[PDB]
């Protein structure tokens, strides 16, 4: 009921706090996953 | 623990060699193919794990830069992008959507008076945003213009010394 | 059971924006902190010697 909605936000808290923290990180895995390069195209790296 | 790099300058001593990782180093050239003899030989000088890459305008770099057999890196990456200011403006983004910029090197060769229609203003923030994203990354950027009218950018960047 | 879910849910979808502009408003809300009253200690000022 009431402790378990408790819980469930004290689980959260903490896990959105972290979440923020890796915003970095977790901007730089979404650029590199969706990939969008709009001007500066690899052409291909070279031996 | 970052390694340093080194500039492709034969008999020069390490105190204007040496580049650390994560600054920024302005380099500009009389000539264009001054620029691509400056860019081959530093991609040449750089050691075996080190992480270059190379980005050129209004060509093919597959054709352009090379690589020494006896010497340097064992591969490096080419990139290329438009001639134009949106280009080196999201330059930072698509990098990061590219390449990991932790320890690695960027070298950026411009065609012949490339910098010239680039404002001073938005000069000195593109500056500000790589400094700080070099800082950042512990990456360090080369730039190498071919220009002869650049006596006002160079007044320019030496007031953005910091 | 079902209701339980869907509040559980909730919660979650409430307090996850709710860290995430704690976290995102924490520097303010130090800096308005430090205003208030906060503890200016050790470094003490000594006088305005003129």
């Amino acid at each position: 009921i009431i402790e378990i909605i408790v819980v469930c936000a004290l689980i959260f808290f903490p896990l959105g706090y972290l979440a923020r923290h890796s915003l970095r990180r977790i901007r730089d895995t979404l650029r590199l996953f969706f990939a969008k390069p709009r001007y500066v195209k690899p052409a291909g790296t070279l031996r | 623990v970052d390694p340093v790099f080194s500039i492709g300058i034969s008999s020069l001593w390490d105190e204007l060699r040496h580049m650390p990782a994560g600054g920024v180093w302005w380099f500009n050239v009389d000539r264009h193919e001054d620029a691509i003899s400056l860019a081959n030989q530093t991609i040449a000088s750089q050691a075996e794990t080190a992480h270059v890459a190379v980005i050129s305008m209004d060509s093919d770099p597959a054709k352009i830069f090379q690589l020494d057999d006896s010497q340097g890196p064992e591969k490096i990456k080419l990139f290329s992008m438009l001639n134009h200011e949106k280009g080196l403006y999201y330059l930072t983004r698509d990098l990061q959507c590219s390449i990991d910029p932790h320890n690695y090197l960027f070298i950026l060769v411009c065609a012949n008076n490339a910098w010239q229609n680039i404002p001073a203003e938005r000069l000195r923030s593109w500056l500000d945003k790589m400094n700080k994203w070099s800082r950042l990354n512990h990456c360090s950027l080369l730039v190498i213009n071919p220009g002869n009218n650049n006596d006002k950018q160079f007044s320019l960047l030496l007031e953005e010394y910091r």
